[PDB]
RNA sequence: CUCUCGGCCGAAGCGUUUACUUUGAAAAAAUU
RNA sequence: UGGUGACUCUAGAUAACCUCGGGCCGAUCGCACGCCGGCGGCGACGACCCAUUCGAACGUCUGCCCUAUCAACUUUCGAUGGUAGUCGCCGUGCCUACCAUGGUGACCACGGGUGACGGGGAAUCAGGGUUCGAUUCCGGAGAGGGAGCCUGAGAAACGGCUACCACAUCCAAGGAAGGCAGCAGGCGCGCAAAUUACCCACUCCCGACCCGGGGAGGUAGUGACGAAAAAUAACAAUACAGGACUCUUUCGAGGCCCUGUAAUUGGAAUGAGUCCACUUUAAAUCCUUUAACGAGGAUCCAUUGGAGGGCAAGUCUGGUGCCAGCAGCCGCGGUAAUUCCAGCUCCAAUAGCGUAUAUU
RNA sequence: UACCUGGUUGAUCCUGCCAGUAGCAUAUGCUUGUCUCAAAGAUUAAGCCAUGCAUGUCUAAGUACGCACGGCCGGUACAGUGAAACUGCGAAUGGCUCAUUAAAUCAGUUAUGGUUCCUUUGGUCGCUCGUACUUGGAUAACUGUGGUAAUUCU
């Protein structure tokens, strides 16, 4: 006996067919649109969406006045509204099945840094996040797969310690300015 | 100068004659500050001498802002000596640990288990 | 293994004393010997030849006199 | 095993203690005492995990051995002492008096009590027997055997006793239309009025209890504790009055508190 | 569904017994 | 008297008994000391018997894989039941004596097998299912194999004893001492699995005990079992190249973006590492925080498989010539080989990717 | 994600298997920059083990005549700390493994009105009509003499 926890999951599933041209083209189009590292990020978002839809489809089998269905349905709806994937008007359990992978990929920190004009490219956005130039509210966030909440989007800043933020220019400018 | 000390959940534990609290240290430019500076700032904060304040468990958050630790101010040094663990007293020089390892005294215990009577104190 | 302390040296001798031995077939089929002490008595010093007395432990097969002896060099 | 067990694992400990999963391998194994270990708080969990007066078990030992903690008016130095239902814990150094009363969700709520309430306690009598030259004895739920009781007190009744003398002050009869609380099963910690009791000879008799909001439920006699005469309780109640809220009402109250306090 | 004892009701038998179905209370934590 | 659903219950009364291998009925310690020569306040160790707590142990009902090339089994030596006893903590063929001939079975007894400890659970899965579960939680069993004990509340205990069986250590040859399916470690076995490290600080446990002890447990070392996050570069200007908006019959003319080839340039941002210090901790290490150094492609250079079809991506070039070989399958190779061996190029996944095997 | 593809023929449609496909666990090969968790001598040999460690324990409160002590004040019965030893408790928990085991174990459900129970907690302890202002013999530790090659022997 040890005081250790062994709970862990896999966050993706490998597809059934290895070489299908339509799936390869669609996944590469997603990677190019959102500047992702490999197919595993696409598969991870796809697996998250599949879990959400399985939960909703399990909820829709119950009676409309069931207590579990109401409680879990409003929980799932509020969770999907808070990340900005659902809207307030279309906050119903039937609309959850109409969700896309591209809906969830817009909510990444990479996409939101690119959209707000902090970066000039989606690849530049991934670099800038990985380089510790981006902060959210006050915490420096180094993860590009950071899902931005709807109340957390309005203030994404340049992390004052960064050269693009407050000050202290980096290694290259200090070396080049110390030439003469 | 820019180092700021703030206190979360505070309690006067009269059962152990102390005041226990959670400390946040804000140091936006520097590294994680040493314990002596934190002890001095709690000493000026709570009007008590820094020789009785014991602080520990300081974790610096990612990014480089806050540091969160735990702190205790005792009423006197006698209560501090009676109620602190010996290792937090040894960080202030109030304790001295024996220099013998485990294995030496385990083997010594077995060796004197092999012998009987006042001859037990001779072996070593 | 480390060789820094005499305790590590005793551990290393314990390791070498208890190994699975790798056996070479060429050694095991011939009868070889490592010379621990070599003495020489010349038959004639002008001839520069004589009887050699090489002493050591027999390690391979049973050492029979009638077979020829090869000195490797 | 070859004899009685002395250890206890955290994951095999009772869930109402609310122990972690990575602090250790071992839970506090309670000592034998007036309460079952499945139905008790050891003093280390109360002093360390609930009240936060101590940070480690060494500090619990250091507080208990300085003779500050009383259980039913008796100084206890065993840190794993089994403290149970209706139980009075007095800390005279800080001037605090707590009762261990079950919470609505099935846990032991720390209920601070006014110091003149800390002089008495309620006990559910477990058995009646006549022994040793015609002397009757009660045995209660916390193993206090009381000789020479009132002859009207029967089994499943409750008694209010003074802690300094250990003698009965006054009792409540088990009957319908009385206030009770649940100490076991799924409905643990709920307070309501006895509606009826159905008899099943050779088996468990079942009691139906109606809540103050009209919610009906059932338990066994082994899980009923009469706390009031009629509707008024003989003790102070926790912050929740023993009314179980569904998860929807708990969510609504949480969102209301979030809206009110920002 | 009812005749007797007690305050329109509570006790007593039920009703040939089941299978079925719904409900209630018991079904350790961890894991799901 | 009191109680149960039901006592041969509890309590009461009477007549006696009460074991020398004997039943309780205080020849014990501490702290303060104080009041009418004598009385005393707290506490610790005690104690037959009740109850309580932790249990334990015997029972009730239902539930398990394969096998009939196992169809009848059980009872002389208890098999099924009765009566009286013995033994046992107690109920009982648990054992004895005397009796009766019963008991289980195609609704699969009995026998054999299991690469069978059982559950909580795990993998896979539309729904139904299949397979796994030695493995940290609960229960059982056992300490080389059997057997018998002492002590004790509790063991048929093995880091207790006594034997026999099998191994095996020191001998001065008479004797003596053993038990890692605990923690490390070693040999052997194998396709197959880590350090003879540090600490009782955390979690708890034991003791006469706030103090001592714990290879329990914790902390490091080894660790591509497996799971989570996530680098290997981004941008700007030019030279070509596309696709759009405006003006033009059209050609064309532009200020609108995009793309790589850049055998073209340019400074900026960095983490890897190097390494003060603080923080972490029982002491450390790691992570985090931070001074200083650390980036132009000959580097701080990403692999593993494949390119006829299934199945994504070459009828390229050279060599070989039914050879060497490739090829899960269909097949390729016998002189233009899209399949071998290489070079170039391309394709898939990517810090991972092959192959063998069990399984879904 | 309730899915299929190649191969029997001159060609076709079937039955039918083989092969392909994806996951999961062991092993092994090539490769490996950062960070968080994390299984790990189960399978075969419940095979065999060098060495070291894994269970000990004192409060004001059972027994202190070891100068082992700085040390009282001195006829102070016992100032205090206290090795050793006697006494008491624990060593029946924990840890390891999965050989045995097929209504057995185990799981859920119930019974002990058929039994025992250290300890904890509460009850009870002039309820007996029959030297005490204190009873007796030892035995460790200590001193001294030894035995055996050898032991936690005596």
């Amino acid at each position: 006996p040890v005081a250790r926890s062994w709970v862990c999951r896999k966050t993706y599933v490998t597809p059934r067919r290895p070489f299908e041209k339509s799936r390869l083209d669609q996944e590469l189009k997603l990677i190019g649109e959102y500047g992702l590292r490999n197919k595993r990020e696409v598969w991870r978002v796809k697996f998250t969406l599949a879990k959400i839809r399985k939960a909703a489809r399990e909820l829709l089998t119950l009676d409309e006045k069931d207590p579990r269905r109401l409680f879990e349905g409003n929980a799932l709806l509020r969770r999907l509204v808070r990340i900005g994937v659902l809207d307030e008007g279309k906050m119903k359990l039937d609309y959850i099945l109409g969700l896309k992978i591209e809906d969830f990929l817009e909510r990444r920190l990479q996409t939101q840094v690119f959209k707000l004009g902090l970066a000039k490219s989606i690849h530049h956005a991934r670099v800038l996040i990985r380089q510790r130039h981006i902060r959210v509210r006050k915490q420096v966030v180094n993860i590009p797969s950071f899902i931005v909440r709807l109340d957390s989007q309005k203030h994404i800043d340049f992390s004052l310690r960064s050269p693009y933020g407050g000050g202290r220019p980096g290694r290259v400018k200090r070396k080049n300015a110390k030439k003469g | 100068d820019t180092v700021t000390i703030r206190t979360r959940k505070f309690m006067t534990n009269r059962l152990l004659q102390r005041k226990q609290m959670v400390i946040d240290v804000l140091h936006p430019g520097k590294a994680t500050v040493p314990k002596t500076e934190i002890r001095e700032k709690l000493a000026k904060m709570y009007k008590t001498t820094p020789d009785v304040i014991f602080v520990f468990g300081f974790r610096t958050h990612f990014g480089g802002g806050k540091t969160t630790g735990f702190g205790m101010i005792y009423d006197s040094l006698d209560y501090a000596k009676k109620n602190e663990p010996k290792h937090r007293l040894a960080r202030h020089g109030l304790y001295e640990k024996k220099k013998t390892s485990r294995k030496q005294r385990k083997e010594r215990k077995n060796r004197m288990k092999k012998v009987r009577g006042t001859a037990k104190a001779n072996v070593g | 293994l480390l060789l820094d302390t005499q305790q590590e040296a005793g551990m290393l001798l314990r390791q070498l004393a208890n190994q699975k031995q790798q056996h070479l077939a060429f050694r095991d089929r011939r009868a070889y010997l490592f010379a621990h002490a070599v003495d020489f008595v010349p038959s004639e010093e002008n001839n520069l030849v004589g009887t050699l007395k090489i002493s050591g432990y027999v390690r391979g097969q049973t050492l029979n006199v009638n077979r020829l002896l090869h000195i490797v060099g | 095993a070859r004899g009685p067990k002395k250890h206890l694992k955290r994951v095999a400990a009772p869930k109402h203690w609310m122990l972690d999963k990575l602090t250790g391998v071992f839970a506090p194994r309670p000592s034998t005492g007036p309460h079952k270990l499945r139905e008790c708080l050891p003093l280390i969990i109360f002093l360390r995990n609930r009240l936060k007066y101590a940070l480690t078990g060494d500090e619990v030992k250091k507080i208990c051995m300085q003779r500050f903690i009383k259980i039913d008016g008796k100084v206890r130095t065993d840190i794993t002492y089994p403290a149970g239902f209706m139980d009075v814990i007095s800390i005279d150094k800080t001037g605090e008096n707590f009762r261990l009363i079950y919470d609505t969700k099935g846990r032991f709520a720390v209920h601070r009590i006014t110091p003149e309430e800390a002089k008495y306690k309620l006990c559910k009598v477990r058995k009646i027997f006549v022994g040793t030259k015609g002397i009757p004895h009660l045995v209660t739920h916390d193993a206090r055997t009381i000789r020479y009781p009132d002859p009207l007190i029967k089994v499943n009744d409750t008694i209010q006793i003074d802690l300094e003398t250990g003698k009965i002050t006054d009792f409540i009869k088990f009957d319908t239309g009385n206030l009770c609380m649940v100490t076991g099963g799924a409905n643990l910690g709920r307070i309501g009025v006895i509606t009826n009791r159905e008899r099943h000879p050779g088996s468990f008799d079942v009691v139906h209890v109606k809540d103050a909001n009209g919610n009906s439920f059932a338990t066994r006699l082994s899980n009923i504790f009469v706390i009031g005469k009629g509707n008024k309780p003989w003790i102070s109640l926790p912050r929740g009055k023993g009314i179980r809220l569904t998860i929807a009402e708990e969510r609504d109250k949480r969102l209301a508190a979030k809206q009110s306090s920002g």
